[PDB]
RNA sequence: GUGGGAGAGGGUGGUGGAAUUCCCGGAGUAGCGGUGAAAUGCGCAGAUACCGGGAGGAACGCCGAUGGCGAAGGCAGCCACCUGGUCCACCCGUGACGCUGAGGCGCGAAAGCGUGGGGAGCAAACCGGAUUAGAUACCCGGGUAGUCCACGCCCUAAACGAUGCGCGCUAGGUCUCUGGGUCUCCUGGGGGCCGAAGCUAACGCGUUAAGCGCGCCGCCUGGGGAGUACGGCCGCAAGGC
């Protein structure tokens, strides 16, 4: 079990039923791969610096987790199956290196 | 037979030749011109003068469609790139913005022996 | 010329999600600025590169831009 | 990999007396642990050579420690071998 | 052992953007391309230039260094996993357990071979264009193997620092990467440049020795003949020792 950050960028044009559904599916996927959720940041709609999936903007969520290492890659695969999820980036957690400090 | 009046002017400049394309604001070309469009044939098509005359021909053909404003998009490097921007500015078309778009790879493809 | 780091507070060089800061390390174009501009140390720079590239992958930062004037 | 308590369990197991982190017995034990791990990782990744060099080196070290133990106390050697499953 | 650290070190899987090519669509005419100049070539079955969409392969711009890692070959997008080496601090444990290393065994750029995939760009061979006394060559248009992946061979090289490995000893100055410290600086480990003593035929080397020493391995003995012949071993072959 290590400490990770799961980034998910999904389609901004979803309504509430839809978004809630993709989100719940994601929850289920984490629970299935044994990922405990330490904290969550959902920043939502933001303007991408380049268009992704013909959309100028995207919807952002961030999940800090602790999960089994061996499963992590697999977890990623699952999250990508959904069409509505444009980006998935899983990152091993790091301490906040500081500069001009 | 259009009445466009605002749009894009693309200047594609290589060492061999210079070509200009005047287009509508959503990207579809209206008129175009090049070194060879005006009488030049060989190496002579790469001179800055050719670029001048090509910009000017293109701007004429623009006036015929009733063009006024132009956003310039510059691609490539060759002689008379700047001469084409120049001629285009003093053409009677009033330019809005000039932009260098020259495409560069992130290193995809092997070049020909001449280019390595 | 005053370096990018010179105007900034204590800031995470590891935060790929923070655009408001990271933008200042890129040129007119999309390019990651040289140390001569960013004022960073070797290690600092080396981290900032990774962070930027991560953010780029996430669409939060541009891979390339276009040059005005000219 | 090999984590702290995974390793400690082995050190405790093979230590001669309390607080012995350094004895020939312990060094050999640890080396063996690493070796076996590496051998498992080389059953897959048969194409990873740079690690295989490491394997050769660790194997060498172990053989040196063993030849030394066997030279000094033969009984401790036989014991160590019986426990570990070497040779 | 504990506790820290930097890293294009390696293997597997996944993913991102720029560009080239091709296919689809719109818009749009008379050329484009290319050279010292040209021509072959491509374009009215609508090219080039411009916009949108799609497919596919290969390689990762800026960061990037005069930088880093590796035993060497060599290693550069990002992510995860599996894994090698190494540096520092603490002075904690073992108690000479060390160095080197004929043979052996393994790794070994590129090209090359075998079987099967893949194939965008480049491109030996080849097919053409022009230059020029001429052409098989330098320039131009095409183009197959190959370059890419899997597995199995091949074992070469300016495989270069043209400098075997290890340890101790012998002024400094300066730039730098990476640790620790009471951080003007000091101390440890790399990478460079000048230079003490000294060495060197000279050029140069000089705490990253080509100095002063010790241990062990490899190698040399005028040029050609010749890395040829014969023989042996290895290899499917090419061919290697
Ligand atoms: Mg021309
Ligand atoms: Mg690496
Ligand atoms: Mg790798
Ligand atoms: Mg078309
Ligand atoms: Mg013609
Ligand atoms: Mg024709
Ligand atoms: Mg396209
Ligand atoms: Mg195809
Ligand atoms: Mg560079
Ligand atoms: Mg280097
Ligand atoms: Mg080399
Ligand atoms: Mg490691
Ligand atoms: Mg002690
Ligand atoms: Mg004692
Ligand atoms: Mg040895
Ligand atoms: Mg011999
Ligand atoms: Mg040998
Ligand atoms: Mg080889
Ligand atoms: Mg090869
Ligand atoms: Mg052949
Ligand atoms: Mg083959
Ligand atoms: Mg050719
Ligand atoms: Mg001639
Ligand atoms: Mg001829
Ligand atoms: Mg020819
Ligand atoms: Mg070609
Ligand atoms: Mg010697
Ligand atoms: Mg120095
Ligand atoms: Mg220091
Ligand atoms: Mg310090
Ligand atoms: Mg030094
Ligand atoms: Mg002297
Ligand atoms: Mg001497
Ligand atoms: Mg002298
Ligand atoms: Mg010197
Ligand atoms: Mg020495
Ligand atoms: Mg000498
Ligand atoms: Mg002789
Ligand atoms: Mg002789
Ligand atoms: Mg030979
Ligand atoms: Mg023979
Ligand atoms: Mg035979
Ligand atoms: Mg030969």
């Amino acid at each position: 079990m290590r400490r990770y950050e799961v980034n998910i960028v999904l389609n901004p044009n979803l309504d509430q039923s839809q978004l809630a559904l993709e989100k719940e599916i994601i929850q289920r996927a984490l629970e299935n791969y044994g990922a405990r959720v330490e904290k969550v940041e959902e920043l939502g709609l933001r303007r991408l610096a380049y268009p992704i999936a013909k959309d100028p903007q995207g919807y952002f969520l961030w999940y800090q987790v602790e999960m089994p290492e061996d499963r992590v890659n697999d977890l990623a695969r699952e999250l990508r199956i959904r069409d509505n999820v444009r980006r998935v980036m899983v990152v091993k957690s790091q301490e906040p290196f500081l500069a001009n400090a | 037979k259009r009445q466009v009046a605002s749009g894009r002017a693309y200047i594609h400049a290589s060492y061999n030749n210079t070509i200009v394309t005047i287009t509508d604001p959503d990207g579809n070309p209206i008129t175009w011109s090049s070194g060879g469009v005006i009488g030049y044939k060989g190496s002579r098509k790469g001179t800055p003068y050719a670029a001048q005359l090509a910009a000017l021909d293109a701007a004429k053909k623009a006036m015929a469609y009733g063009m006024q404003s132009v956003d310039v998009i510059v691609r490539g490097t060759g002689a008379g790139r700047e001469q084409a921007i120049r001629a285009l500015q003093a053409s009677g078309l009033q330019v809005k913005s000039i932009v260098d778009d020259t495409p560069v790879p992130h290193n995809g493809c092997r070049p020909k022996k001449k280019f390595r | 010329k005053a370096k990018v780091k010179a105007t900034l507070g204590e800031f995470d060089l590891r935060d790929y999600r923070n655009v408001e800061v990271l933008k200042r390390f890129l040129s007119e174009t999309g390019k990651i600025l040289p140390r001569r501009r960013t004022g960073l140390s070797a290690k600092e720079q080396r981290i900032l590169a990774k962070t930027i590239k991560r953010a780029r992958i996430l669409g939060l930062l541009p891979f390339t831009e276009k040059l005005v004037r000219k | 990999p090999i984590t702290k308590e995974e390793k400690q369990k082995v050190i405790q197991e093979f230590a001669r007396f309390p607080g012995d982190t350094g004895s020939t017995e312990v060094q050999v034990a640890l080396l063996t642990l690493r070796i076996n791990r590496l051998s498992e990782h080389l059953k897959v990744h048969k194409k990873d050579h740079h690690s295989h060099r490491g394997l050769l080196m660790m194997v060498g070290q172990r053989r040196r420690l063993l030849r030394y133990l066997q030279r000094e106390d033969p009984e401790r050697y036989r014991a160590l071998i019986e426990k570990l499953g070497i040779r």
